[PDB]
């Protein structure tokens, strides 16, 4: 999906 | 323009340094007897997985042993634990890639939602011979005829990524080429569902040229490796598709196997 549906993914990506 | 692209790859070596702490140089050297460190524990049988299982990195609320009456369920545990944490080293990795993050971070998802599994496994061959697998960052050694004997579908599991490891490390890739090589992977502008496709194909093309000037330096004498490299890039997809069914076998019929919430993350809605 997206970034709304991947919290965990995002928190890793972030800096 | 071909030193600025042997400065890429060396940027990319060195992220690749700070990001996985077991390369193919340090797994080699423990797969063929060359260090000083003693051997990894091997795992071979019911009984020396017993005996061996305190090795297994594994942190919970009980340990390893007491997660489930069968050998096999533990392995599963086991495994889990251990991708987990390789999903957080390949996006530390993935970071460092140059334009990577100045991509639409929608993108950036996309990208490494369908590129980690890849990369798992193109990492997984360093760790392997034809014979077994390194555990717990080489501190134990898990063997093929073991992993093919856990009862059905576990059994399952291992045996084509051993198949795929023995062809893929017979080209000798070494760290600093499978720096560059898992970059493209993750680039891959034919991802479903990718927003802005062109500045990704663009930053791949280039790590492409990067990769092929990296193996003619290091490999002449290896005639078209770079094409029997990118041949293997495709293999990596149909591993993701079997090991996907499987993961879907578990699901379906063992009792409460819920996967950890970032591989639930990972491949819900992955093709
Ligand atoms: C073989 N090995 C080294 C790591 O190998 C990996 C092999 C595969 C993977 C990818 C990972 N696979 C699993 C994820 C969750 C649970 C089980 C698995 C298995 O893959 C599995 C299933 C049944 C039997 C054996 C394996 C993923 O899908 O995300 C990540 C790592 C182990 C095994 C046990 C403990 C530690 N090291």
């Amino acid at each position: 999906g997206n970034t709304k549906n991947h919290p965990m993914l995002m928190n890793l990506l972030k800096d | 323009e071909s030193a600025d692209l042997r400065a890429l790859a060396k940027h990319l070596y060195d992220s690749y340094i700070k990001s996985f702490p077991l390369t193919k140089a340090k797994a080699r050297a423990i797969l063929t007897g060359k260090t000083t460190d003693k051997s990894p524990f091997v795992i071979y049988d019911m009984n020396s997985l017993m005996m061996g299982e305190d090795k297994i990195k594994f942190k919970h609320i009980t340990p390893l042993q007491e997660q489930s009456k069968e050998v096999a369920i533990r392995i599963f545990q086991g495994c889990q634990f251990r991708s987990v944490e390789a999903v957080q080293e390949i996006t530390e990795y993935a970071k460092s890639i140059p334009g990577f993050v100045n991509l639409d971070l929608n993108d950036q998802v996309t990208l490494l939602k369908y590129g980690v599994h890849e990369i798992i496994y193109t990492m997984l061959a360093s760790l392997m011979n034809k014979d077994g697998v390194l555990i717990s960052e080489g501190q134990g050694f898990m063997t093929r005829e073991f992993l093919k004997s856990l009862r059905k579908p576990f059994g399952d599991f291992m045996e084509p990524k051993f198949e795929f490891a023995v062809k893929f490390n017979a080209l000798e890739l070494d760290d600093s080429d499978l720096a560059i090589f898992i970059a493209v992977i993750i680039l891959s502008g034919d991802r479903p569902g990718l927003l802005n496709v062109k500045p990704i194909e663009d930053i791949q093309d280039n790590l492409l040229q990067a990769l092929e000037l990296q193996l003619k330096l290091n490999h002449p004498e290896s005639s078209q490796l770079f094409a029997k490299l990118l041949q293997k890039m495709t293999d990596l997809r149909q591993i993701v598709t079997e090991h996907v069914q499987l993961l879907q076998v578990i699901k379906k019929t063992e009792t409460d196997m819920s996967l950890h919430p970032l591989l639930q993350e990972i491949y819900k809605d992955l093709y």
